[PDB]
RNA sequence: GGCUUGUAAAUAUAGUUUAAAAACAUCAGAUUGUGAAUCUGACAACAGAGGCUUACCCCUUAUUUACCGAGAAAGCCAUGCAUGGCUUUCUCA
């Protein structure tokens, strides 16, 4: 009964595939093969993808340790699984769209805002000529800062493509501000990787962007006397924002720790160097001390704008600091007293 | 659970169904069900059938999750012509099969006669995906059941290409099944195999040590006698007397220490960036124009243990107290430390410097390098005092054998602070001047297997050592 | 000061007109909110006392404008000062390529009857009043202000119709002066910038934001109290004539 | 040059639209002189020769300027430039006390028609037209010319009509030439002083007189002539756009 | 309000200033009259009270108008308004071809270094000590006025160096109010007409009574209050920033 | 045509000054680049041809200027044309609040003795020799075009200096066309937006694209070939005079 | 003013929060008729590297909190009068 029938259906399944591998078949490179391995994974259930990339199993195969790889099939499968989700919310919100603008033309109320309007609906348009506007006045009238893209060596791919968002959320931040810094790309390697990352992902607009962008380092444009490198690592705490110096952020992010990089290249080149007060205005508990690009550029715009500490400390993760102390005028009333007593 | 083991005749199914989907996570049966079998043995004969009515609902197809789990029952039950029918189903259904489904058909395809096509298999996993341990276990068992010395001592050797750490059972089996047949090269190869072990470090078990006691007694050429032993105080050995390894470094070893720490000091990038190579020169020099020193003092770390005491009061007590014993000093001193503070009292911090030299060293300074290459430039007459356990150091070397020299040196030369009570008295912990590792001498060896029972935690060692002599 | 003065204010019951009004009637002068039929304009004369009157009127019409002007010098007995603050705004670019829409030409007309055929309307019949008031001391009979618009200057995309009222505001601003001259009638003109009127406040709050933003000092939509501060001071300098004064706080609109 | 060119010039039966029709065949472009029926405008495109065709149209009339522009089209299939040079002028005090006289409503909605509406007209329909041609290398379309006056900065009395819709004029060519930046098509307004045409030389030769005395440099009215060379110029220039060019000959008119 | 201000008039000793000086100090606010030593300033000064005082500086330069701010600042503590009113005037042909006569450079470079370059060292000066001020509610640090003129529009003939120094001022207007902007100081210029001062003295009577009666209306001279006034009217409100006012009273100047 | 005229260019080693050289020169007329002697203006002079002459003078000295003209006149014994397009620009905030940076005096002071007192000079002591000039049939002797800035009208921040100077420029431009009326000099003012030219060589490349890119149409930066071509039209025609005619591209400067 | 080792334990969301996948966000192109409140694209990595199979462990780094001074007495235990260890008391810095 039940042995002759899955001893059947097995040879039934021989007969399929024989008829199946009746076909042609041309010589294959290498990662075709590697696909059918990870359709087997697919089969099983594990995090891999549906379909990938020629490219992307390249990517995989450089791959060092099992791990690795593993890794980065979760990695796939989860862009896969959000980008289906993204698309399904999309459609849901046209069919919605549809049924709500048919249910509008049900009424056909008119007499809408009398028919006057001063301007068009054109404020996109506008906001970003008004951005351009000030970041060509801020190229020649801005404080500089400067981006030092001098740690392509001590990142990796994950690491790289971090860092380039965090660059593109700083710059928009910076370009959207009242007073937006005058921003320099340093020791940027023309064919470097983050250079290419930068143009493959600024598309047409890299060379519209109104920062300066310079493979020479920050020490050939500006005296060393008036360069501050902030660095997390630096024994001098940072005590207020100064407009005749120039602030350089290292664009590293070492998501492996690596700590003393931004400091030793700073004592390489004998620069000054300063940290943020974190510790002296907030309850740390539990974090990491270096922040992202975006934190560090919104920080110092909020400084640069007379904002005081306790304004500018917001930005960083409030899942770090439980708080800010919760006062800090007991620090105020320990200097008064001091103060008396060398009176 | 209503699991029953009798065919699974079309029409029970049906029920099988109601009232079970809910109650079960993950779509139960064709999920759970096939893992609720494999008791008894009994289940595979009964799973059979499930598989036979799933592939009837099916259009004569079976999914390859349940094919792979059926792999595995039937595999865990040792049934042999299901190993050689599902080996041909994935020949006959799949190019290619799948990790873990090459793991279960190697483990069933072992007690086969089609030991290369285990081998063959290996290598097909090889050539997109780097195996398992398991793998190299169940395939090297295979081969050896397979009376294949040379192809099991060649996948051993790509084993170790591979750099994975090999089970111990890999070769408790592989000594069983050398029992039978004795040879000049397969014993140079047992040598390899236990010197290997010397230099990993690793423990054995009862059974390994059984197999080891019968094989090293199974030995024609020579008569062995062979008896477990005691550590007996550290005394040379329960039985027979022989003396018990050390706690010291032989001269040679300890030197060639020195050329790998030279070696290292030289084109170290991250020794550069933790300690700048100026001051690596400069410290080098320093001992260099300074005769050898007796011992070395640990940097701030006998300072700041017993917190009240004042820094310089205790760091004062202490090189005062080892004075009396007019060896010659070495002090770990750090540049900040040079700057007076209320823990530094520059009157004791200038009699203890006249009183023995110093060097200072800024905070990125790692003491670790300078402790060790003052202690190896020094020799092995040389101690050293510290409380730190040196971890960070003994990471990123170079060997494994370095590092358990390393570990031999830490355990060594070494004289912890044990006076409960500084103001008391000064006391120097003792050395037990012994290790848990096998040493097999000339005419005898002995090893420090654990007893299996024992869930011996990382820091502890076994009891009871096996010796075989004559 | 400017107690006793009458002011005919076009367009008096919402925003420039309305704060004109406030301040106006405040300082103790009278009003006459000159506004359309359903405009609202009763609430608001009632709301600012027994000094100021509404008038249903339609600028565009002789009719209307002479019935308020008489119901004006009924209740009050004349009129003093005159404030053209009625006007519409409609935006609609030129041509589009893409959509090959043109403009309309009625939204055009309609905007020039409004905005500046009405104006003039308002300017000959309130100049026709103040003609027969008696000539103070320093030999003015009255005074009359317009709301031009910083687009007579720099209109944006889609303001033809708006910028070319304004700027035929703007342009017979001074033949209009030297007109009345002789009579003694002073004639200027203000020209608003962002002000936040029901004109713009009914915008989204990203919009409102971007435009307060793009002025440059204060930055933040003109208050319509400002205007009104304005016009007082141009109403007591006896010396402010056939001008145009912006006040949009030093912006100048965008492309 | 200006060869194989194709101009619709409004009011080119007469005046300054006649020069510049002239000036422009001359040089061998195509002319469309759209002008009212009773006009003479036909006696003058005959004497032009083939190259010149004359266009019965009124441009406050819509119709009319599409009829006009098929024509165009129909003849020489495209059109490259237009110069609105319609306009019409009242002489009229907006009120005079001593005749107890109002400026007549009637009259200022004619001229705003006339002068105003009707250039907004032909602009948007011209640019409809013009979208149709391919761009040239530098992405220009066509060339809009609008005809203003003096008045419209330094207006004189009784010019409160005319000095509003030139105004109105100067106003709208800023946005517009904002509107048709996109499509490529410039615009640019040409502000005459006193010239000696049909408008001018039938008042008696003693105020004749004494304008050609008025104006600094050259003490003569101006040469129609001289207004189709601005005309050409401005054509050929390829960055003139957006911009309100006195061709007075620095006269300020005096009140 | 302008109660507790601290206002710092160049050239305030005569004419204009004074009358500014004179209004202000009048309604509470503190005034530092920057003039000349040889002005007889000291005079005036001690006539209005204890809240003004007298700064001895030449605004072009540098030191004495850095030692007026410096006084000021140690008498009041603040500097709130800034208004520029020094200048002088000089009469005389670019060239003269009857005569032989050529404007000479001497007289050209002064009256620039006077007029034009003075208002802007006491503008940059004035600012630095108008940033210390904390910014009040709205953001307001300070104002500035400056007093151009009308010849900077219309210039009459032998009026080149004047017309050069006030056209650059009004240039000059926009890009320092935009240049304060982020600081919140306003810029304001006024450009007068024909103010009854000792600057018309020097023209002959007849031609001076002749220029007041070409005035539309009022038909005379222009009075320094009226001036001061206007000056008030833009110190209290906060939102004319980067503006010209012609404070001329109609009058288009002739050749 | 131009063939046979004389023409001095100020600055006319580079930029606006040499392309007007080049068309002219090309048309046949006689040029005296009049520029410093380390502009490297005789190259150009040589490349150009026989016709055209280097002239070393500083525009701001009166010897140096007097120098030029004399060898132009000894060279081609008339002078017809007067280009001043001789100049400099300067980048610097009024005040910096946040920096503590003041604008440095000496700067405004050189940018106007360049910019403003250079114009003046060259064009009084030209004045002298085009007096010399039989006037034509028309009456005319001459030609003067100076060159100024959008920014006289709408001047960016860090324009002070500069816009200044050109606003001095475009303020003097009528009362000098009054002056030189009587002999038949002609005298006409081009603000050009934004030009191709080593003047733009201080800002960075990516602003100088901005605002390429911000030009309503053509959407890129002013050809020189355009000023002269413009130059040429002026020099033409017989009626433009004491007008500023803004060669920009209708652009308006934001802040 | 008291700022520097080490041992132990607990955690670690790289734009931010919440849960154990969502919201607000980010960059590029859409001259948008006023819901652009949108359309087409880009990036979506729960500290870092090793394994374990189906859900867990080894190691590294970082953050935070504890850990250490001594005298005796009281209740005892083990080793050769001395040493080691726990619980409460006050004492000295
Ligand atoms: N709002 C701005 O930002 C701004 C800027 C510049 C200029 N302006 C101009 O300022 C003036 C003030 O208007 P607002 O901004 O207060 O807008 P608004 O709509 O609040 O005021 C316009 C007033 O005019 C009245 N009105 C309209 N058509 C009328 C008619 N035919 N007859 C009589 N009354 C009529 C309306 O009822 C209303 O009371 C308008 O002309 C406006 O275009 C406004
Ligand atoms: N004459 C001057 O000195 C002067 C000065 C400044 C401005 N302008 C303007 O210059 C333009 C030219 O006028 P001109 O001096 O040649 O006088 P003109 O009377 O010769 O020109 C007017 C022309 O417009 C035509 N026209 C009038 N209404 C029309 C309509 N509805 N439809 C079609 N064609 C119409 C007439 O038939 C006539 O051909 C006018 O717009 C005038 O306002 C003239
Ligand atoms: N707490 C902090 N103080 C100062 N700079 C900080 C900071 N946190 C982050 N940054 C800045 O943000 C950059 C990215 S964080 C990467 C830190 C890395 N250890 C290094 O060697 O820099 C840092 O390079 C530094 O420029
Ligand atoms: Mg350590
Ligand atoms: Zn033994």
């Amino acid at each position: 009964l039940e042995l002759d029938k899955w001893k059947t259906t097995m040879k039934s399944s021989v007969q399929e595939e024989c008829v199946s591998t009746i076909s042609s078949s041309k010589d294959e490179d290498p990662l075709a093969a590697t696909r059918e391995f990870i359709e087997m994974w697919r089969l099983l259930g594990r995090e891999v993808p549906e379909h990938i990339t020629e490219e992307e199993l390249k990517t995989l195969m450089e791959c060092v340790s099992n791990t690795a790889k593993k890794k980065y099939l979760k990695y796939l499968y989860t862009k896969e699984k959000v980008k289906k989700a993204r698309q399904i919310k999309k459609e849901m919100k046209a069919a919605a769209r549809e049924e709500a603008k048919n249910i509008k033309l049900l009424e056909t109320t008119e007499e809408d805002k009398q028919k006057n309007f001063l301007f068009l609906r054109l404020w996109d348009r506008n906001m970003d000529i008004a951005m351009g506007w000030k970041g060509a006045q801020a190229m020649q009238f801005g404080q500089p800062l400067v981006f030092d893209m001098a740690y392509e060596n001590y990142m990796k791919r994950k690491e790289l493509q971090n860092t380039v968002s965090q660059l593109l959320e700083s710059e928009g931040w910076n370009r959207r501000n009242v007073d937006p810094f005058h921003i320099y790309f340093c020791n940027l390697k023309i064919d470097g990787a983050l250079h290419r990352e930068l143009v493959k992902r600024y598309q047409e607009k890299w060379d519209k962007l109104l920062l300066t962008s310079t493979e020479k380092s920050h020490v050939d444009l500006f005296p060393k006397d008036s360069i501050i490198y902030l660095t997390a690592d630096s024994p001098n705490v940072m005590t207020t924002f100064r407009h005749d110096k120039v602030y350089v952020i290292g664009s590293f992010v070492d998501k492996s720790m690596q700590p003393g990089t931004s400091l030793a290249k700073a004592k390489r080149l004998n620069l000054a160097t300063e940290c943020l007060p974190l510790d002296k205005y907030l309850q740390w508990e539990i974090g990491n001390k270096n922040l992202t690009l975006d934190q560090m550029i919104r920080i110092l715009l909020c400084l640069k704008n007379n904002g005081n500490w306790q304004e500018a400390l917001q930005f960083v993760p409030k899942r770090k600091h439980t708080g800010f102390l919760e006062i800090s005028q007991h620090s105020q009333e320990f200097i008064n007293r001091l103060k008396k007593a060398k009176t | 659970i209503q699991l029953p083991t009798q065919p699974l005749n079309s029409e029970e199914w049906d029920k099988l169904k109601e009232d079970l989907k809910e109650n079960t996570g993950k779509t139960s049966f064709e999920s759970w069900i096939i893992s609720q079998m494999a008791g008894c043995h009994s289940s595979i004969d009964v799973a059979k059938s499930l598989l036979a009515w799933v592939a009837a609902k099916n259009n004569g197809i079976v999914s390859y999750d349940l094919l792979v789990k059926y792999l595995y029952l039937c595999v865990f039950h040792m049934q042999t012509s299901e190993v050689i029918d599902v080996f041909e189903i994935m020949k006959a259904r799949y190019k290619t099969l799948e990790p873990r489904g090459y793991s279960l058909l190697i483990r069933g395809l072992i007690h086969s006669d089609r030991w290369r096509e285990a081998l063959l298999l290996l290598e097909d996993i090889k050539k997109v995906i780097t195996p398992s341990k398991k793998n190299y276990n169940d395939c090297i068992q295979g081969a050896l059941l397979h009376q294949d010395v040379n192809t099991a001592w060649n996948l051993y050797q790509e084993l170790l290409g591979h750099d994975i750490v090999p089970m111990l059972e890999t070769l408790k089996a592989f000594f069983d099944f050398g029992k039978d047949i004795k040879d000049d090269n397969y014993s140079n190869k047992l040598l390899d195999i236990l010197s290997y072990l010397r230099n990993n470090q690793l423990y054995p078990g009862e059974s390994f040590a059984h197999s080891i006691k019968t094989w090293f007694e199974s030995v024609p050429g020579k008569q062995w006698k062979g008896q477990f032993t005691t550590v007996r105080k550290s005394g040379q050995c329960s039985g027979c007397g022989k003396t018990i390894e050390s706690i010291q470094l032989s001269p040679e070893e300890y030197e060639c220490l020195k050329g790998k720490i030279m070696r290292d000091v030289i084109d170290g990038g991250d020794q550069y960036r933790k300690t700048t190579p100026q001051e690596l020169k400069r410290f080098e020099n320093f001992i260099k124009s300074r005769p050898p020193f007796d011992v070395v003092i640990d940097g701030l770390n006998v300072a700041k243990m017993f917190p009240k005491v004042r820094e310089s009061q205790l760091l004062l007590n202490v090189v005062s107290q080892l004075a009396k014993r007019n060896l010659r000093l070495l002090v770990l001193g750090r540049k900040h430390m040079l700057r007076r503070s209320s823990q530094w009292s520059r009157d004791e911090m200038e009699e203890v410097q006249k009183q023995a030299s110093c060097f200072f060293a800024d905070d990125i300074s790692e003491d670790a390098p300078f402790l060790l290459y003052a202690t190896l430039h020094s020799g092995n007459h040389c101690r050293f005092i510290t409380r730190d356990l040196m971890r960070d150091h003994k990471a990123c070397l170079p060997d494994a054998k370095t590092q358990r020299l390393f570990f031999k040196w830490q355990q060594g030369h070494q004289l912890a602070i044990v006076n409960r009570f500084p103001g008391s008295k000064l006391t120097f912990q003792r050395i037990l001047s012994y290790d848990t590792v096998v040493q097999t001498t000339g005419d005898s060896w002995h090893i420090p297997y654990d007893e299996d029972l024992v869930e011996r935690c990382s820091c502890e060692v076994p009891t009871k050592w096996l010796c075989l002599h004559q | 000061s400017v107690k006793g003065l009458v002011a005919v204010i076009t367009g008096g019951a919402s925003g420039l007109g309305l704060a004109t009004a406030e301040r106006l009637v405040g300082q103790g002068a009278s009003a006459v909110l000159l506004d359309l039929p359903n405009s609202g304009g009763e609430a608001q004369a009632k709301k600012l006392g027994n000094n100021c009157v509404f008038a249903p009127a339609d600028v565009t019409s002789e009719k209307d404008v002479q019935t308020a002007l008489a119901l004006a010098k009924g209740k009050f007995g004349r009129v003093d000062v005159a404030v053209n603050c009625a006007g519409i705004a409609v935006a609609s670019k030129t041509y589009n390529l893409k959509k090959g829409q043109t403009h309309t030409l009625e939204d055009f007309q309609r905007v020039l009857d409004v905005n500046l055929m009405g104006t003039f309307n308002v300017i000959r019949l309130v100049a026709g009043e103040m003609g027969q008031n008696e000539p103070d001391q320093g030999g003015q009979r009255g005074v009359i202000i317009n709301t031009a618009s910083v687009a007579a200057f720099e209109g944006q995309v889609g303001q033809a119709a708006y910028s070319a009222s304004k700027g035929g505001i703007v342009g017979m601003t001074l033949p209009i002066a030297r007109d009345l001259a002789p009579i003694g009638i002073r004639v200027m003109t203000i020209a608003p910038g962002l002000f936040g009127t029901p004109l713009l406040t009914s915008l989204p709050e990203k919009v409102c934001n971007f435009l307060a933003s793009q002025v440059p000092f204060p930055s933040r939509l003109g208050d319509p109290a400002e205007y009104a501060h304005l016009v007082q001071a141009i109403i007591e300098n006896p010396f402010l004539n056939g001008e145009v004064i912006r006040l949009d706080g030093a912006i100048r609109m965008q492309p």
